């Protein structure tokens, strides 16, 4: 009975932190604020890793 | 001969009565532990 108490509780914590992590990725609109001045930086590090 | 056969037939009754007490004790302990388990899980 105490093992099933902890397994139920862990399924709730894993579901809550799964939906919070699925909400933080969907807020990518900050990445939608980018211009060509950061794109030149991104193409520079894509040069550096070949 | 009647007295010795009566004593063996009573001895089998004593063993079967304690076996029924054995099954009642183990099954009531399983049922009480299960009911306290559903109480803690609903709580």
């Amino acid at each position: 009975a105490q093992a099933e108490i902890e397994q139920e509780l862990n399924s709730v914590k894993d579901a809550l932190r799964a939906q919070v992590g699925a909400l933080a990725v969907t807020g990518a609109e900050k990445i939608l604020g980018a211009s060509i001045d950061a794109n030149a930086h991104e193409q520079l590090v894509s040069k550096l890793a070949a | 001969g009647q007295q010795l056969r009566e004593a063996k037939a009573q001895a089998a009754e004593i063993v079967e009565q304690a076996k029924k007490r054995a099954n009642q004790i183990v099954d009531e302990a399983r049922d009480q532990a299960r009911t306290e388990g559903e109480r803690l899980k609903a709580q």
